[PDB]
């Protein structure tokens, strides 16, 4: 009955149609295609330095542009900026929640970001304003924690939030100038493309969405995972991206191809991905584990190549510098460790 | 839903939504996984050459070594 | 603290060890192990009766176990109990709601069960009425329609709600005996396995569970389907059952493997699966999809070897009798047909 | 045996009861599915012959004739 | 010594590149992409005719461009023209030798040919010299039997011979116009392609050869079979064609793929099989077997949709009417048999 | 020679005749199974409905018996 | 006998039931069953030793007991006792045939044996009788050429030729104690189970078979390869072996199983393969190859571990030490060379 | 066996050899590659965080350095 399971018919057909296209696609899969190609061996990075100061769990991290200032924030609500080189905070900035679930460094290092619970999304300038650094923006909007934030640029900043939707941001006015909807889940990540014309996030309904930033809609929606997509990167060349989930398996997905190229996963790995990212190259893909470790994947031959041991707790946090001479590690431990 | 419309729909106006959101996915031209692979292991490999984190680094270049 | 987050953590590293552990048996499909077994032969099963009366869409109907008569239930608020043999209809009862979801014929003949939208399991005394046949009771309970019922007995009943659940019912003295709780999502239908002793339903959370009547609690949970499961039936050596869905797949399960054995669907069937049902003998897997036919699946081999090709609307119900002599198909075209 | 009211199950309740229920079904003992697979074909095929509906009936005893 | 390494190492190399190549264009096999396919089901052919007149082991048949009139062979020494439908005996020929293992049937009507051990092709003219059949020509040139032949027209025959050559013939003249060689054992038996620019041969090297008939030389040869190739048979489009083997398989081999496309086979089938042939449709592929059965499968399923079981001995040669309104199977029981 | 010919060569010339037809062989263009796979089905298809084998033949219309 | 010999199609038959048989334990591959193993970490090993004394392309080479002292066979007609440690050689033993295809150590370290194209194995004293090392005896049955030998102790050697068999023999009286036929072509090479009660021979017939030497039978004979095996190493714990072959692969057979667990091989590689060895865990599986290349196989993972290149020619040899410290390769080029 | 010489074989002496070889080996207790590759990785698991070639050999125990 009702014209609704006539809607709902129709869903559903349009969904195994779908199905069946990408079903007739999946010809083989990326480690077949690799098997030419020579195993990395074992990857063995070594812990280089060890950024102390938290108080409290660090929930995560971003490092600027410039491959040495990093910023991170922890639950004891303090957004801290370091020089990785010599171990120091260039800044504490202490925020009046700490209930922090992301951050974001400008590409500029002008400006940085950071929300959570408090559902708002604070940029703080970090240079234009000589000593007393302070939240110079606050934008307000979602009706949900801010699970993740990238920014654009000095001007413009994309968030995720539990609400269910991410938003483009014009920090001037403050005004939510773009949303983007369509995840029927809490949205937990997003990652933009090299051109950031572009963008994908990764919400809690088992789907990554791709969409178009100047027209604010979602161009395809993945599926692959059973489970909620924690993490999300883009690859290098902004063709595929990478996602870290709770079903333990990091997965690579070709927007082309519009499904994934490859699984990376062991039977006896159950603990759910919380960070993803690549290696300058690519051919590494490097996940942080609820077990407190980190394991580097020859993304190319699907092997464990390594793992970054380490943290007292789990990692929550993990990103590979501009220059790929570093990965950077968060943990629930309060420490953060550089590894080169 | 989109910035000129903040929220405001029905718990049947998505579904009309959420098929025309499909209507326009079930047509999207998709290439061969092997395809995608070949370039993804083609981009990869014309770019392992120089990956730090890959051929590590001797300490003496490396930007987070001693003090000297 | 972290109380939630260790509970849906827990709850998520003990699906993927359940996920692995099934992966580490799944070693064959049923129609490789079969390769052997010759095909059945062509099934051309003809129209031996068209059963006319409802004058609305059928949703529902039950063979009485002794494979004559049969009840069907329809939106306009008739439940008919036909003689299939003589196509006469031996009883027309109006109910209180024309929104009749499932109807049951009680294994004695006695009684005939049906709710709907009314989240009503109203029982129908068909024999000791000395005359009209009158309602005995009206089972009060579920917070959400009655999507199926099946009796035990006389006294017994087992129904399955969009509220969720399912129960068993004492319904001499109209109570809940015992209340099923697991799924997500609106439960769709129910089967009893041969000794009564357990039974399975299948729900719109995509899973379908097994559930132990006197204990009162899941013994397993099946998954695989994309969507919601509408149909479900136990195979006739209770170790096994097979289910329909929106995904357009049919799949036997077996509950020794905790994991299907087999999926039945060709690329070009997109549309959605109402009933399914298995022929005596098991050998054939016959199931009703939106798209007016009946579809007979060799159980086997995984092959279609039939169609049923008669009604000019969605089948939504279909039943073999339990001699096997016959097959009777419900049709929102207001009829129902016997075929053999 | 036991009766529940949905309605009196919070949040937390129903997520203590999954894993619960999690942690029965990972102690559960699988069969190989070929195992499962043989023992099934066996039972199809000691009756598909006494089938109506695979072998077919004879008019004369087709009750629906 | 001479450069004899390099030689055999390159024929290696080649072997080896041969293979990858066809690896990597073995995306699949017919079955899988027949999955939207329906069965043909459980054929049940019955037999019609069972022509009784030789005395002794049959080993060729062929029927004749009427689907009425075929003609036999036995090592009796005699070739029998049976018109099957009044199943009389319009001619009964004497032959020079008894052990024949080979016959055919002009397309014109106007002649037949066989022989075997005597390493010689007798054509028989049958309609223009009305009264006693007599060998019109003796084709000599082999140094091994004859195996098998096949008519272009009146004035062309080509044969296989155990001397490891085929050879095309002009029958006037009997010489032999050409030779094609390249086997490395007894060619075993050819089918001529439908446009008769190509035919195909298998032999005991376990290959099939594809020669262009005008030019002499060898296009393509087909591997997988581990046993001598006793049959051989052309797909009624010219682009595929079938083998027996005494590997217990069948196999499907398509010109542009140059390499098969499916195996026919059961685990529970060890014996060889002589002969193979094609319905009209091309759907079904009936092999004769060593076990003195037919056995006609579902060429899109594989499914071995029937058996021909009539035979107290090997069935040695089968053969398909053009009008592909039957079939006939010769055995070593003396008796030819006609099925539909 | 002049027309048939009869294999009496030596065993090096055997085996660079082997090499030259696989050299011959080795540069085939060829087609992936899987289309040669469906162009099989569409020409069996489309013919095999009415393929008096596969759907029997009236008893009337049988030029048999 | 008669036309149809019931023993040639006794034979292929029962190839067939084998065949089955095989078919239906090959469940997985090895690389399936390690994917939870990591990479063994890029082996890179190095010359430590360049043993220079021949003038001529160097055919065989064997290790001694002692994991330092090896002799090495040439085609100058030169038998070498190097010390791999020193780079001395103890001995040059000039030889009547300068074709040698073959040289073994006795386990004792008192001789060596060396056999080619002269069909002889010739025995020789190095330690016993100080002075002018001459042959002790020289074996003499075989009725072609010696293509390999090992010594079971200094009276017992086991030799395979390329006359179709390899023999046991009393060195003492210079007898054969035991033919063993069964090949079909020039058997290649062997090798001896470490408790020495079975070796297996690999030959052109692309067959490998193990042997029972009490018994003087062959208990079992492997199939895969499509060509020669040129190669074959025990595996460590005796339960399997590998092989070479022109083919291009490398295999790993175990005995139990009745047949190859893994293959190794890249579509790239199209040469052939002229020797393998197993490091002392089995993790690696080095062979040499005709490309002047030796690729290192982690055993487990079927990835190619490393390259050992340094050879102007043709790796005819290779060698593990039987401590496990070191390999030796050695060349067409003249060379020999020690890695680790 | 013994020694035998194969000059003193015939056609049909191979061939009967042959088919009593098959006829043995048809009764072989073939184990599942499964096993077999489980009980090798176990083995090689055992032992390669010893193997000097796998593991590396130090700069100091080489013999030949």
């Amino acid at each position: 009955m009702s014209e609704l399971d006539q809607l709902r018919q129709e869903a559903e057909q349009l969904k195994n149609q779908i199905r069946d296209a990408r079903k007739a696609c999946a010809d083989a899969t990326l480690s077949q295609i690799t098997n030419n190609i020579d195993p990395v061996g074992r990857i063995q990075m070594r812990t280089r330095r060890t950024l102390r100061g938290h108080l409290a769990k660090i929930y995560a991290m971003h490092w600027g542009t410039d491959s040495r200032l990093l910023v991170s924030a922890s639950q004891d609500g303090k957004l801290i900026i370091w020089d990785s080189y010599t171990t120091n905070k260039v800044h504490a900035i202490p925020l009046r929640s700490s209930w922090v679930m992301t951050c974001a460094y400008a590409p500029s290092g002008n400006y940085v970001a950071c929300g959570g619970l408090d559902n708002i999304c604070s940029i703080y300038n970090l240079k234009t304003r000589e000593g007393n650094v302070r939240v110079s923006r606050e934008l307000a909007g979602h009706t949900g924690y801010l699970s993740c934030c990238r920014f654009l640029d000095d001007n413009q900043i994309v968030t995720s939030s539990g609400d269910t939707t991410c938003a483009l941001w014009d920090i001037e006015t403050g005004q939510q100038t773009t949303t983007f909807t369509g995840h029927t889940g809490d949205v937990m990540s997003l990652s933009l493309a090299p051109d950031t014309r572009l963008f994908v996030s990764g919400a809690c309904d088992a789907s990554a969405k791709l969409w178009d930033v100047r027209e604010g809609m979602c161009r395809q929606t993945f599926t692959g995972h059973e489970s909620d997509i924690n993490a999300i990167c883009f690859f290098p060349n902004g063709n595929a991206f990478a996602t870290g989930s709770d079903d333990a398996t990091c997965r690579l997905f070709d927007l082309r191809a519009d499904q994934e190229l490859m699984t990376y996963s062991h039977d006896n790995i159950i603990c759910g991905i919380t960070s993803v990212s690549f290696s300058k190259s690519g051919r590494l893909l490097l996940a942080g584990y609820d077990d407190f470790n980190c394991n580097v994947w020859d993304a190319l031959k699907a092997d464990r190549a390594g793992v970054l041991a380490g943290h007292d707790n789990r990692v929550s946090c993990l990103g590979v510098t501009d220059d790929g001479m570093a990965v950077a590690t968060g943990s629930w431990d309060s420490f953060l460790k550089i590894w080169n | 839903a989109p910035v000129i419309n903040i929220e405001d729909l029905t718990e049947k106006d998505k579904l009309k939504m959420e098929v025309d959101q499909l209507k326009k996915e079930v047509t999207l031209e998709r290439m061969l996984v092997s395809k995608c692979c070949e370039e993804f292991r083609d981009y990869v490999e014309e770019r392992s050459g120089e990956d730090p984190l890959v051929k590590g680094i001797p300490e003496d270049k490396n930007p987070f070594k001693e003090l000297k």
